[PDB]
């Protein structure tokens, strides 16, 4: 995350680490959508390109975490996968369309005070919030800067912007399944994901409720904090359907 | 730079 | 969950953290 802060203790009590067995190493951000369910990119477990296609024995999900690198004894808790189910149409070769996981675990996960589930959103509360101008909350151990790591979880207040902008943003062809978020060069607030925040969330607080949803996750961009250049997240309520039939039938 | 994690998560 | 989305933290107890009214002040 660039120009964010440190979080506060248990402010994303969703926040999973997805983490390399060997090496030990940080893959990617998830998030806790049950004690059994961990959503994320699809592009942090199956990417060709760089040569990347992970299996379940290969990983490890840590949840509760604050530290980076420490083990956080008592507070974390680390859990092994049973199953990975990558979206059908995930599209790796072009753009990264339909950039959604889905890892069951192979246990359920005890809830905590450090540990707690974020809610999906129905299709009142994306059309509700889903909208220009809207800021939603992106958290995550990825790289400070461009071109360093963070002690701790961090986080970063963006913008959801203009459907037009972000398309005039890049040449990378953008699908309804993406929204781009982060500040315009003359708002002068900054901020953005970088490497190491894919698959994180992407959460909005409902003003209708007061609880907190996942509205995206962290996909792809082009460079970390460019002026003119925006973060593109997985629409996540486009691919519910998706995410229930998985769900359900598994 | 990570800490090493317990044993009997990588068994 | 019947629960999600409220924080042990925050929400359970009536505690707001230190940026979540920007969000809301965005819900115009
Ligand atoms: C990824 O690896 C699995 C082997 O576990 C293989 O069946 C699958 O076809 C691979 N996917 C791609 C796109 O190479
Ligand atoms: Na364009
Ligand atoms: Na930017």
């Amino acid at each position: 995350i660039v120009e964010g802060s440190d979080a506060e203790i248990g402010m994303s009590p969703w926040q999973v680490m997805l983490f390399r067995k060997s090496p030990q190493e940080l893959l990617c951000g998830a998030s806790l959508i049950s004690d059994r369910w961990v959503l994320t990119a699809a592009h942090c477990l199956l990417y060709p390109p760089w040569d990347k296609n992970f299996t379940e024995n290969d990983l490890l999900v840590r949840i509760g975490k604050h530290s980076r690198t420490r083990y956080e004894r008592n507070i974390e808790k680390i859990s092994m996968l049973e199953k990975i189910y990558i979206h059908p149409r995930y599209n790796w070769r072009e753009n990264l369309d339909r950039d959604i996981a889905l890892m069951k675990l192979k246990k359920p996960v005890a809830f905590s005070d450090y540990i707690h589930p974020v809610c999906l959103p129905d299709r009142e509360t994306a059309a509700s919030l889903l909208q220009a101008g809207y800021k939603g909350r992106v958290t995550g151990w990825g790289n400070l800067k461009e071109t360093g790591q963070p002690s701790v979880l961090q986080v970063v207040n963006l913008p959801i912007v203009e459907r037009p902008v972000c398309k005039d943003s890049t040449r990378i062809r953008i699908t309804d399944n993406m929204f781009c978020a982060g500040y315009k060069p003359d708002e002068g607030k900054r901020g953005d994901a970088c490497e190491g925040d894919s698959g994180g969330p992407f959460v909005m607080k409902s003003p209708f409720n007061n609880r907190w949803y996942q509205m995206g996750i962290v996909s792809w961009g082009e460079g970390c904090d460019r002026d003119g250049k925006y973060g593109f997240y997985t629409h996540v309520f486009r691919l519910k359907k998706w995410i229930q039939k998985v769900i359900d039938q598994f | 730079d990570f800490e090493e994690i317990p044993e009997e998560y990588l068994q | 969950e019947a629960d999600c989305g409220l924080r042990p933290l925050f929400e359970k107890k009536s505690l707001e953290d230190k940026t979540e009214r920007e969000l809301l002040e965005s819900y115009i």
